[PDB]
């Protein structure tokens, strides 16, 4: 399983240089659930990203969001894992208001590598909006 | 307050010598010279980290884009516009403005509709018009002039039909320095069904400009005119009809799949407006220039010009024979005749002693038709121009007056 | 002979640190670095004689209009196409294919011709094309390839035919490397009545270019790879065919007159595609990387390049599950991928190492299509490239391959 | 009348500064005599001067070439009347045969002024060589 966003700033800052966390974030894409071939579809593509990225996100029984994704590029899947991470169990109102701004600037990710990330960032906002 | 002594001494050109004197730049209207601060940004950006621009991997490549989107940011901040996605780059004025005519207007303008100008506009602002006019089937109707350089706005409600498409005007007229009623004349279009675009290539380096207080739906201006580098340029686009206007060059960027079997898909907005490698040195330039006008606040520049422009004014009465074209309120720029000496001899003459005047029909010739001669002598009075310079000109036209 | 010593010296970015350690820039294929003769050319004409360049009539303007004939000129020469008059300024390979479909396309391409391209072709060179089919509803038929990355010439009988109008081939491939040649393409598209039109891009700066060897109709190329500046392009055409096309773009100095009433004639070739204010600094920026490369001399670069090549070849296969794309005899570029790795991967890790490659699928989305891969890693070896830069890729190749 | 290309070029080498051959300049082409209102056609005008210019050719009731010119202008009638100078009493032939580039660079009008008169000789020229 992914851990949350406490522990992933927690593992993150623990990494003693930048190799470790670009394969921290490899690995933590690597610990994604695979995407249902249904799924990886035009329509739940991303652009943006420099590379194939996938996203769907679906309320559950309740109004809780549940999301899951994919990208060729295994930093792409990554830093997927990552923002999954940051929004984990939240309603659509909940990742609207919720700014991510501040996490990155703690786990320093646009002064190392950072636009499909934003690609990313705003396409789950606009899902998010759409539904509320 | 404003001080034109510290202003000049960033300019460098401004220490030139014309044919033996010093040089008097008074044409800043059909090009403003440019501080050492914007020339030294787009040196300092090609030498310590020029790069592609197309959301590269390696850090030199991330850092310009980024770069690239901090100037559009910032030109979206200047006209006050809504969202930086409703910025595009081009080359200039005349190339936004035919952009926006051939992709918003080939989809919004067919047989028996009609776009409206004014008489005063300039030739990248009736070009392509004309060319859009000719291919769909439309008609082409010009608000006229009175006497005084100001819009005959009475004929609005006999040019405006439920067939109107589009009003394309000048904010600032690059001959007479005249400024129309940008906000009246939009409400007027709006209420039937046509929109606005707005040459504002020569308000922005006078007054501030916001494109929500005019509500004009596209806004348009060149860089070299607002002491940027030129080859850069901005087109403002409401982002309800930027987000629906189709693609016009075509190649790489702007597009998000291109396939041989499948056909091609665009991008989203501002980039599906952007073909090939932009003009990136031209992009920090002019973003550096930017910075350095809101730095010295353009209500300043503004009553220093106006002052200028009076001082200007009073001075031109002492010229006999003189004759101006334009209203008294003109802005940046004084078009006139000394005489019945032609235009060409008049400004030969300037120029050789140093003066920098623009001399013919500048871009504008339906502007001329109307007032009956073939050609003016427009001088610019910019941020950089002093008291001293118009003396010099008054100088000129008097013994130019007496030597012919 | 030559240096690579002395030639770096005049890239002050070749002395830049990319993420703490050296830069080692070999993405010039999507960009070159500019010396600081450009640069410094730029910045001295802003700096001590910049003004409007429509024929002005005062010095300063009169000067500019003949720096920008002088390095049209230069550009004439450098090609060496007969006429200066033979040359067009645009922005980029992009606008100026743009423009040749446009211009020549609506007038020459009628429903039921169809046009040829390659299977390599950029996407400024692909692009164009289908829109222009779409306006006039021609068919785009495409040249296949080998898999050593060279054009399927055998395929040509079956496309040719007495309704094919252009044939659209870039001279160097941005991605494989590969040269096609454009010498017999040409006689055999020139025996069918059809023009041809060469996207030389990635040419002009690894050899000499001689359009009237190659006999071409159009030939289009950027200056921002040329160690020049941005937003600045050269397409050359045939007098013949070029004094003939409708003008493009509308604006003003590309119009002889412009009347609301008796409609709006044309000027001359060349300035009929110039509308507006043309990019002057980068023009004269362009003629200094032209002055800049004819003093190292094309046929040293190309000894250099050619030898950096061969051994980036030889060291490279000491790389274990590499494979590479295109045929032996390559220029410029290598396009890579490590084993099964992503590209995306493995240009991020060499970027953290200081080497600046590009990923993806580099405007050619139909090769990558045709390698079945969805993306590639490319590395070019421009003339400042060293072989230490080389052998610093190798070693990042074979860390990013142990780690991963 | 006019003086010619010998006096012309002396008198204007002894002009003292740039201003007297300027209104040197604009009182010789004020010397042109009045064109016809008939001549002052498009067929008789002439572009790439930035002003309006009409230059008429005809060759008299001998092979020798008359020439009439006007521009609303001073100094393009100057430079028309020059020309006229340099251009004076020859045949077709001879006009075509001459090099008017040593008195030009004698007199030194690109340095102190360019194209539009090179187009008045262009099409002076072709008229020459079509005659």
């Amino acid at each position: 399983l992914l851990p949350d966003k406490e522990k992933l700033l927690r593992n993150f800052l623990r990494c003693a240089n930048w190799e470790e966390k670009y394969l921290y974030i490899i690995e933590l894409g690597q610990r994604l659930p695979e995407l249902r071939d249904e799924d990886r579809s035009p329509q739940n593509s991303i652009q943006g990203a420099q590379s194939q990225v996938w996203i769907v996100m679906r309320q559950n029984a309740q109004g809780i969001i549940e999301l899951q994704g994919d990208s060729d590029a295994a930093i792409v899947k990554g830093l997927i894992a990552v923002v999954f991470i940051l929004y984990d169990q939240m309603t659509p109102q909940d990742i609207v208001n919720f700014d991510v701004r501040p996490w990155f600037c703690k786990m320093a990710l646009t002064q190392h590598l950072s636009q499909g990330l934003e690609a990313m960032i705003r396409a789950i906002r606009a899902k998010a909006a759409a539904l509320s | 307050i404003f001080s034109v002594d510290k202003v000049r001494a960033d300019f460098p050109v401004l220490s030139r010598e014309v044919n033996g004197l010093p040089l008097a730049y008074l044409d800043s209207a059909a090009s403003a010279q440019k501080p050492s601060q914007v020339i030294d940004a787009e040196a300092e950006f090609y030498r310590h980290g020029y790069a592609a621009v197309h959301r590269g991997i390696h850090t030199l490549s991330a850092q310009a884009t980024e770069k690239m989107e901090n100037v559009r940011k910032r030109a979206s901040l200047f006209i006050n516009a809504r969202s930086a996605e409703e910025l595009v780059f081009v080359r200039g004025t005349t190339e936004g403005i035919n952009l926006v005519a051939n992709s918003w207007g080939n989809s919004n303008v067919r047989a028996g509709d009609n776009i409206i100008i004014s008489q005063m506009e300039h030739h990248a602002n009736i070009v392509p018009w004309q060319m859009l006019c000719a291919r769909v089937g439309a008609e082409l109707r010009v608000i006229p002039l009175n006497p005084d350089g100001t819009l005959q706005l009475e004929t609005l409600p006999t040019l405006f039909d439920e067939k109107t498409r589009l009003l394309a005007i000048t904010h600032v007229s690059n001959v007479l320095g005249t400024e129309n009623p940008l906000a009246e004349m939009i409400t007027l279009a709006h209420q039937h069904g046509a929109k606005v675009l707005v040459d504002g290539a020569q308000a922005v380096m006078h007054h501030p400009v916001d494109v929500q207080a005019l509500d004009c739906d596209f806004y348009v201006f060149s860089g070299h005119k607002l002491y940027g580098p030129t080859g850069i340029g901005i087109l403002y686009v409401k982002e309800a009809l930027l987000q629906e206007m189709p693609p016009w060059e075509g190649g790489g960027s702007m597009i998000a799949t291109v396939s041989l079997s499948e056909g091609t898909t665009w991008t989203k907005a501002p980039w599906r407006f952007e073909a090939g490698t932009p003009n990136t040195g031209g992009i920090i330039g002019l973003g550096a220039a930017l910075e350095y006008v809101s730095a010295l606040g353009l209500n300043n520049i503004a009553e220093y010009e106006q002052n200028l422009m009076h001082y200007a004014l009073s001075q031109l009465e002492s010229v006999p024979d003189l004759t101006l074209y334009g209203p008294q309120n003109r802005l940046g720029v004084i078009a006139f005749n000394l005489g019945k000496h032609h235009a060409y001899d008049v400004g030969s003459f300037l120029d050789n002693y140093g003066i920098a005047v623009r001399t013919g029909h500048h871009c504008a010739m339906p502007l001329m038709a109307y007032y009956n001669v073939p050609a003016m002598c427009r001088a610019s009075l910019a941020m950089y121009n002093t008291h001293e310079e118009v003396d010099r000109l008054v100088t000129g036209l008097q013994r130019i007056h007496r030597l012919l």
